[PDB]
């Protein structure tokens, strides 16, 4: 799921299931 | 950052993990 | 939307979806 | 944190504002 283009909720998604009890930031520019 | 690495161009998961806490 | 318990890729959603442009961090203890 | 004031009880846009940039 992570070797694709990733935009908006799908980028989210894809930071949420990589990083799990993590957490991430989500920063664009 | 992460939009251009990931949503404009394809995306990895060693670019994905340099943004979790 | 915000209004209820949310959990997981419930809780990442809104706030992808509040802090727009912004961005947020996703920080679980 | 996030999890006890959004997920283990009700969220609300005030605080789920407070995780924003």
């Amino acid at each position: 799921f992570v070797n694709q283009h990733l935009c908006g909720s799908h980028l989210v998604e894809a930071l949420y299931l990589v990083c799990g009890e993590r957490g991430f930031f989500y920063t664009p520019k | 950052g992460i939009v251009e690495q990931c949503c404009t161009s394809i995306c990895s998961l060693y670019q994905l993990e340099n943004y979790c806490n």
